[PDB]
């Protein structure tokens, strides 16, 4: 509890139509998106954490909004360790809350820029480091200025989530319709697929000799995989469809009818970032031992790195499938793989969906709160039906999500299935609400 | 406190700085 | 990294080829893949007169040209003849180290900082001024500040709504040189049927800016719980709509070619469409003083042709919000009276099935629209309406927003049952063309919009519908609620 | 083998989209993710021949 | 700009044209300096007066007993006398509830008398203002739609016929005036 | 559309041309009754305003002008009762009374004074012909 007098966005007094959200929304997108692409001043690694974290070295957006996301998950840590003990009671509680995750981000942001400054491979050699260090400050901060606007009201939703999928867009379209050119002796042949297939098509002008050719491209993208992803996005949007509706009536109000829909992606974007999370973590501390040790017993148990990749070690099991001819090559490598995410998605589901206060009971109780019931059972049964429906539906959901991901990963799409799935899942989320509140 | 286009100009600002100050030694180093 | 531009243009051809056909083929695909009768539009722009007619007229190729660039660099493309990776860009050598090399980073500059900025600024302050309904927010202003201190005592009239809307902010960024004054007396002289004599240019824009201003007037005035300013509210966007002044007898009075120093004069006891056509048809050109056949003709068949409404069954329905429906009759003026025994008691009777029981209103959305009015000095083309406000009867103030509904089925009023006349009198109910399963019966569901309340006994409404383009005959009921438990 | 059988009940019981909300849901979802693509290929791209002249 | 009186301390205003707001002030301003200089104390009390009752209520009387000689013409002027004085020589911060159903009280004889005499139009507006001040009662909507069938207005009168009968629909007089209003309007009409 | 600046003229032409001493306190009286009518008026309307205002209707600085008349007429109606001491000692306590009379008094005159006017309106908007007597000749 204290004082505080910092700059902040106002959220409108009345609710704002589609049109100006939407107009809003894109603007702000398009700023994000420019930002990420110029240069420093005074200028003169893994690609999965600056892929999730959504940002890349060299230009003005370095830290991206990495500090947005640790201040949030480490807010919602202190929520679940029932030590600021909230009570949704007071609202001026939830302001100085709010004013707290501010005050500890701005420290954040500026706690590891003096960091990268000073440890960073820019150099040593001060008003040049002064400059250098005034431009990510500001960068950052209208970054968060920028993220708070969008969540205020002005904006379809969260911004992380609409950042995120546009990274993830914007390199599906680059592994596509790619400009550049590798002239590695043949000649100059395209990054991108439709763009290097027409070529072929034009300047070569043989079908059946060209074709085969820009068919297969053992070494750069072709239109197989491009085949394979639009395919594999249609798949994933009919699947959100499949939801299953029970009848409910209300007793406190009668002639009140209507339908609770439960989804089958219950709680779809946990178990998939988790579970990258570990493999990420797991990967890059074994890299880390395994450089600094040169041999060990344990370490060599866990994971030996070669040509890098993992092999001959646990960390080796963990390593995801690359096609099928590391598939048919050991089938035990590819059967406990399998089973291992499978499980792991699984259980993650269930503690998830147990630990988030969505369980039969919670949900139950949530009825009982406002009254309604079903129309066909009594009262006392409804947990005892939720507990038949709400864990399988669950575990099912996490089970077919982890099978669409090794699908996506074995078949060779051009994006692994976590990142095509999350933006689906946001896109969808999006369209939904947008579809239930009404409007154009 | 804050407006929106508050927020859109002062990015602008700073893009427009940050272009400007590039350009300037840039074509200090250019001419001399 | 660090690329090398192509200098020789041997790669950007095929870019900006897959680049056009990309956006061209899916649009050619898609451009191959691509209820009420009305009696009205035809005798509308006959009546008209010449300046409104000359004020009315006076306020794909990308495909082709894609094709044809398509062509040109395929042709151009044809026409040419031609271990460590060296990277290289598709876009051509000048465009970077010529000397247009300023001429992209200033278009840019140009294009981030002066062009956007300036656009979504104006954007923004444009619709933000504007208020939801489609007013600006100094005439919503205006109209609250006036109806704050606003004495019981004075009656509205014609005359004071006119001296309110005057006073339209948006009326001042057409002219900024005139004064509410002046607009005052261009409404007056519209509503006389007077020449402006040089601003007709002027009057013609504002009769026709009134309708949104006028609507704005209604639902504020329906917010305030106050009925006489809504009602006043109808009457003069009637009278504007028909341009006639109101007085007793201005539904005969609204036909097309009336002689006024004729009628006035004449005849006295003739008020309203039933009584007149009453008289035969000679005596009808006899009292409208017309005496042409040709022109005749036309007169009756407007005459014949507005619309009356009747009431056939009201009640009330509760379900978890109660909503009030009403089975109306959709008639002509000519039509005598019908009794609702006849009725067959199938049409008046609703379908129970889940999805009608969801949403009531998908059988209200299913009517056809209404045709095109009757306006012979109303600059731009307008559509019937039907505006319905409810109010209390205990106390007398109107109790939520007018609701206003749009379709409905005038199929009643088309020449093809032209034998049921009133002059024939002679019990053409008992005819042979006489089929009761052929005349359709409208439907309206208006929402109560409040809790019904928690007190046991009857608690009586007041339902109105009144028309908003014609002088014809409306519906004005009382329902009452018998609240039982 | 009774995890895949409840499954199978569940999918059995819920409701698959059929195609007259099965296209406004591809239409709509597919607007929006070219709709970001395509704007994130052309800022990417724009970029490259600025970057290379300012720096 | 605006004068002040020398002996009759009344306030007018000397300028050509004014606006109504105004004119009313200083009427009442007048209206309030005219009564204090009457009334006397330093410490006036709301407590109505007295003798002015007393003479209000003469006037009343003297009008009233024209009726039983069956003078039916100068009751009226009485009558109409007795209200403008007490409207007049009635000082406003007196009390509201004595004021108030006093002057309903003559109102109604009055609205009675004249509807009795042949004049319709000020007993209709003298029923409208008895109406909107207050008072809702079934002995004056028969009133009203009598005044508005008789000086042909069939609309209105529908109207507050339906409204009559909104609050006690046991009247045996509001049912035959509503049939008669349905007949003359079908006529009207057809 | 006032009547609050006439008083303060009132008395600036009573500081020179020696007007008598009631026409003080009778301006001072109808000052308090507008304002006692302007705050009732306030009271009873603001729920329909802010109904309005939550429909999104009216705009929204005229919420803000409206929330600041709220107090400004109260800091008027303290100003006035301050007056109202500072002419006659122990002089509150039968005022505030005395006011809330007079609104509703002069109210009802007013409402009543207007039929006199309101009685050819309708004459003229239906076209009666009325000879003498109040009687009707068609």
């Amino acid at each position: 509890p204290f004082e505080s007098f910092l700059p902040e966005v106002i959220a409108p007094e009345r609710k704002v139509p589609y049109n100006q959200k939407l107009i809003w929304t894109g603007v702000s997108l398009l700023i994000f998106l420019i930002l990420g692409q110029i240069p420093l001043y005074g200028i003169v690694p893994l690609y999965w954490l600056r892929a999730m974290l959504a940002s890349n070295r060299g230009t003005l957006l370095e830290l991206g909004v990495s500090p947005i996301i640790t201040s949030s998950l480490i807010f919602q840590f202190l929520q679940g360790t029932q030590l600021l003990q909230i009570r949704p009671e007071s609202k001026q509680d939830r302001e100085l809350f709010q004013i707290a995750q501010k005050v500890c981000a701005i420290i954040l942001i500026l706690g590891q820029a003096l960091v990268v400054v000073m440890t960073g491979n820019y150099g040593a050699p001060l008003p040049i480091c002064l400059l250098l260090i005034f431009q990510l400050m500001f960068a950052s901060l209208i970054v968060m200025l920028l993220d708070e606007l969008l969540s205020k009201g002005y904006g379809l939703g969260s911004g992380i989530s609409l950042f995120i999928a546009t990274n993830i867009a914007e390199q599906i379209f680059w592994r596509a319709f790619a400009p550049t050119t590798v002239n590695s002796g043949r000649g100059k042949e395209f990054e991108g697929a439709v763009i290097a297939f027409f070529h072929l098509l034009a300047v070569r002008k043989d079908k059946k000799r060209a074709l085969v050719e820009a068919f297969y491209r053992t070494n750069l993208p072709n239109m197989f995989q491009v085949l394979m992803t639009v395919a594999i996005f249609l798949f994933v949007l009919y699947l959100q469809g499949f939801r299953y509706e029970l009848p409910i009536r209300s007793t406190k109000v009668r002639g009140q009818i209507g339908i609770y829909p439960i989804k089958l992606f219950y709680t779809s974007n946990t178990p998939i970032i988790l579970q990258s999370a570990l493999t990420s973590n797991i990967f890059l501390i074994s890299q880390i031992l395994f450089q600094k040790y040169p041999t060990n017993p344990l370490i060599r148990l866990i994971g030996v790195w070669g040509i890098q990749m993992a092999l001959s070690g646990l960390a080796y099991y963990i390593q995801p499938l690359m096609s099928l001819s590391e598939a048919l090559l050991d089938p035990i490598k590819t059967i406990v793989y399998i089973t291992f995410v499978l499980g792991s998605c699984a259980v993650f589901s269930k503690t998830w969906i147990e630990i988030s206060g969505t369980s039969p009971r919670d949900i139950a109780k949530q009825f009982k709160d406002q009254g309604m019931v079903i129309n066909g059972k009594r009262e006392t049964s409804i947990y005892r039906e939720l507990k038949k429906i709400i864990p399988t539906a669950a575990a099912f959901g996490g089970a077919t999500i982890g099978a669409l991901s090794v699908g996506s990963d074995l078949l060779g799409t051009l994006g692994s299935g976590a990142s095509i799935l999350l933006a689906t899942t946001t896109i969808y989320g999006y369209y939904e609400a947008a579809a239930k509140e009404g409007g154009f | 406190r804050v407006d929106p286009l508050v927020v859109l100009f002062l990015a602008v600002g700073f893009i427009f700085s940050v272009v400007a100050l590039h350009v300037i030694s840039k074509v200090a180093g250019k001419l001399f | 990294t660090n690329y090398e531009y192509d200098e020789a243009s041997e790669t950007w051809p095929s870019f900006i080829l897959t680049g056009l056909l990309m956006v061209v083929g899916p649009m050619t695909l898609l451009q191959i893949y691509q209820f009420n009768e009305e009696v009205f539009k035809n005798l509308n722009e006959e009546y008209t007169s010449d300046e409104i007619k000359q004020f009315r007229r006076k306020f794909n190729i990308i495909i082709i040209v894609g094709w044809i660039l398509v062509a040109i660099l395929l042709q151009r493309i044809n026409s040419n003849d031609a271990q460590s990776t060296s990277h290289g860009i598709a876009l051509p050598r000048f465009l970077v180290d010529g000397s247009a090399s300023p001429l992209l980073v200033v278009c840019y500059v140009a294009l981030l900082g002066l062009i956007l900025p300036y656009f979504v600024s104006r954007w923004w302050a444009r619709t933000q001024s504007y208020t939801k309904k489609g007013i600006h927010n100094v005439t919503a202003s205006n109209f609250v500040s006036n109806l704050v201190n606003y004495k019981p005592s004075e009656i509205v009239t014609t005359d004071l709504i006119l001296h309110w809307l005057s006073f339209a902010h948006e009326f001042k960024q057409f002219f900024p040189d005139l004064q509410p004054t002046d607009f005052e007396k261009l409404l007056q002289d519209h509503i006389n049927r007077r020449d402006s004599g040089k601003l007709n240019n002027a009057k013609f824009r504002i009769v026709a800016k009134c309708h949104s201003l006028l609507h704005g007037l209604l639902d504020i005035a329906c917010g305030f719980r106050n009925l006489d300013i809504a009602l006043g509210a109808i009457n003069t966007f009637k009278c504007i709509v028909q341009a006639v002044p109101l007085t007793p007898n201005c539904q005969i009075l609204q036909l097309p070619n009336v002689d006024k120093e004729h009628f006035i004069t004449k005849t006295g006891d003739i008020h309203t469409l039933g009584k007149l056509f009453t008289l035969e048809d000679a005596k009808i050109g006899e009292v409208l003083g017309i005496k042409d056949q040709a022109k005749l003709n036309e007169t009756l068949r407007v005459a014949s042709h507005i619309p009356n409404l009747k009431i056939i069954k009201a009640d009330f329905l509760v379900p978890g919000r109660p909503y009030i429906s009403l089975k109306v009759l959709v008639r002509s003026a000519k039509q005598p009276l019908i009794p609702t025994s006849l009725i067959p008691e199938e049409n008046l009777t609703e379908p129970q099935d889940s999805e009608s029981q969801r949403d009531p209103f998908a059988m209200m959305s299913k009517q056809p629209l209404v045709p095109y009015s009757f306006a012979p000095f109303f600059p731009t083309k307008r559509r019937g309406s039907w505006c319905c406000l409810v109010s209390s009867q205990k106390d007398g103030k109107i109790l939520q927003t007018p609701i206003i509904i749009e379709k409905l089925s005038y199929k009643n009023l088309n020449d093809d049952k032209d034998f049921f006349d009133k002059r024939i009198k002679m019990d053409l109910t008992k005819h042979e063309k006489f089929d009761i399963n052929d005349w359709e019966i409208g439907t309206i569901k208006i929402p109560l919009g409040q809790p019904a309340p928690e007190t046991v006994g009857d608690f009586f409404f007041r339902v109105i519908v009144k028309s908003t383009d014609y002088f014809t005959t409306d519906l004005d009921i009382t329902m009452n609620m018998k609240v039982r438990d | 083998v009774e995890f895949v059988r409840e499954g199978t009940q569940f999918l059995a019981k819920c409701k698959k989209p059929d195609l007259k909300e099965y296209t406004k849901i591809v239409k709509a979802v597919g607007i929006g993710f070219i709709a970001v693509g395509i704007i994130g290929y052309a800022i990417k791209l724009i970029h490259i021949p600025i970057r290379y002249v300012i720096v | 700009t605006l004068e002040y009186n020398a002996n009759s301390k009344l306030i007018t205003a000397s300028d050509a044209v004014v606006a109504l707001s105004t004119e009313t002030n200083i009427d009442q301003i007048n209206v309030l300096t005219t009564s204090l200089i009457g009334e006397t104390n330093p410490n006036f009390t709301p407590q109505p007066n007295e003798a002015l009752s007393k003479m209000i209520k003469g006037l009343f009387e003297s009008g009233m007993k024209n009726l039983q000689q069956k003078k039916l013409n100068e009751a009226l002027k009485n009558v109409s006398l007795a209200i403008e004085m007490a409207q007049r020589k009635r000082a406003p911060w007196e009390a509201f509830a004595i004021q108030l159903p006093e002057l309903h009280f003559m109102l109604r004889s009055k609205i009675d008398l004249c509807l009795i005499l042949g004049k319709h139009l000020e007993a209709l507006q003298d029923l409208d203002f008895l109406l909107g001040t207050g008072l809702i009662q079934p002995d004056v909507f028969v009133r009203k739609a009598d005044c508005l069938l008789k000086l042909r207005q069939w609309e209105e009168a529908r109207a507050t016929c339906e409204r009559g009968l909104a609050l006690a629909p046991e009247d045996m007089k509001l049912r035959a005036l509503l049939i008669e209003t349905a007949r003359n309007l079908a006529e009207y009409n057809g | 559309n006032d009547a609050h600046d006439l008083y303060f003229q009132i008395k600036e032409m009573s500081e020179n041309e020696k007007i008598h001493e009631k026409v003080l306190k009778a301006a001072l009286l109808n000052r308090g009754a507008e304002s006692v009518r302007r705050s009732l008026k306030l009271k009873e309307l603001a729920p329909q305003i802010n109904l309005l205002y939550k429909n999104g209707s009216i705009g929204e600085d005229y919420w803000k002008r409206f929330e600041t008349e709220v107090k400004l007429i109260e800091l008027e109606f303290k100003d006035t009762l301050q007056e109202a001491e500072r002419l006659q000692p122990g002089w509150v306590q039968l005022f505030v009374m005395v006011c809330k009379e007079i609104c509703f008094n002069q109210a009802l005159s007013r409402r009543y004074q207007s039929i006199l006017k309101r009685k050819e309106v309708c004459i003229k908007e239906w076209e009666l012909k009325i000879n003498n007597d109040g009687r009707l000749v068609n």
